[PDB]
């Protein structure tokens, strides 16, 4: 019933955040305070589009 | 001319011997025991109330960390 569209491996490339879980939890509160706008934009996209392929950017 | 020597009680008599039951009372009152129990329970309830409220706040903070990290 059709081919599933998938992104290329290059579109999925990004600079990774390679800190560990305890490092993330130590900075979690300030990180949620400072980086709120892009995070909320991505979550609104994710919950409105219902498709990970539409919110990669 | 030796006199008769024989196992006999001492002159006068032996010291009196106790035989009646001796079970002392040895306790508090019922009211006091119950009162101590309820007082301990109330102290425990108050301590647990404070500690569980603090635990609720700490869990909220832990959950907010996850909410911040989720995106």
């Amino acid at each position: 019933p059709g081919i599933v569209e998938l992104p290329t491996l290059e579109d999925l490339k990004v600079q990774e955040v390679k800190v560990s879980s305890s490092v993330l939890k130590a900075a979690a509160h300030h990180y949620g305070a400072q980086c709120d706008k892009p995070n909320k934009e991505f979550m609104l996209c994710r919950w409105e589009e219902k498709d990970p392929r539409r919110c990669l950017e | 001319a030796s006199k008769v020597k024989q196992d006999m009680p001492p002159p006068g008599g032996y010291g009196p011997i106790d035989y009646k039951r001796n079970l002392p009372r040895r306790g508090l009152s019922g009211y006091s025991m119950f009162a101590v129990g309820i007082g301990t329970l109330l102290f425990g309830y108050w301590s647990m109330m404070k500690w569980n409220r603090e635990r609720r706040r700490l869990q909220i903070e832990d959950f907010e960390a996850r909410i911040a990290l989720m995106p």
